[PDB]
């Protein structure tokens, strides 16, 4: 009933697995927008009169 | 360097006032000393130009686009960079051992401690604002592609 109530695959007899994995996050795409505002935003604070 | 001229004759004044207009130029010596004024005098000169004129005259100095979205070889930029922090390496020991200085230094010898003695100081301030424009200028390229180009 335990397991049960928590999200167990209930393999084999007494073998469960815990998906230790996480994921595995892998999966990468390069955020620009956010990089390219940063950068703008370097030259600004730059060039700007203070 | 250019002006307009006229000949005076042999009469009084020789033109009419009537504005400023002729009288904002201030005629150089050597003008005077070669008979300006004497027997000849000169003429305001303007410059209008139409529009098809200022439209040119500001579109020559313009490159192409493509020019524009062009990185540069990554190694020369890498090449760059650390010639320019080599550089700033024995600037910055140059620099420490010049603000030791600058106490132990007469107010008015100061004034001559940068008369053929290279000065830490302005150095360090060309190198930094290269190093940090061009470096700016190609992460903005290269980021502004990787999105631009699928």
């Amino acid at each position: 009933d335990y397991a049960k109530k928590r999200g167990w695959v209930l393999g084999p007899n007494n073998y469960y697995s815990f998906a230790s994995q996480q994921q595995k996050p892998e999966d990468t795409t390069i955020p620009s927008t956010e990089l390219a505002k940063q950068v703008i935003e370097y030259a600004r604070q730059l060039e700007m009169i203070v | 360097v250019i002006d307009a001229f006229r000949l005076i004759n042999a009469n009084h004044e020789p033109r009419q006032t009537t504005s400023n207009l002729g009288h904002l130029n201030k005629p150089s010596i050597q003008a005077l000393i070669h008979g300006l004024n004497r027997h000849y005098y000169s003429i305001t000169i303007n410059y209008r130009k139409n529009e098809l004129e200022q439209k040119m005259l500001l579109n020559l100095h313009k490159k192409s686009w493509m020019e524009g979205l062009t990185l540069q070889d990554y190694s020369e930029h890498c090449k760059h960079n650390e010639s320019v922090v080599k550089e700033m390496l024995e600037l910055a020991k140059n620099y420490n051992k010049a603000v030791e200085e600058e106490d132990k230094m007469t107010p008015e010898q100061l004034a001559i401690k940068n008369v053929g003695k290279q000065d830490p100081k302005r150095h360090l301030e060309e190198h930094v604002d290269v190093l940090m424009t061009s470096n700016i200028v190609q992460c903005l390229a290269a980021m502004l592609d990787t999105v631009v180009f699928k």
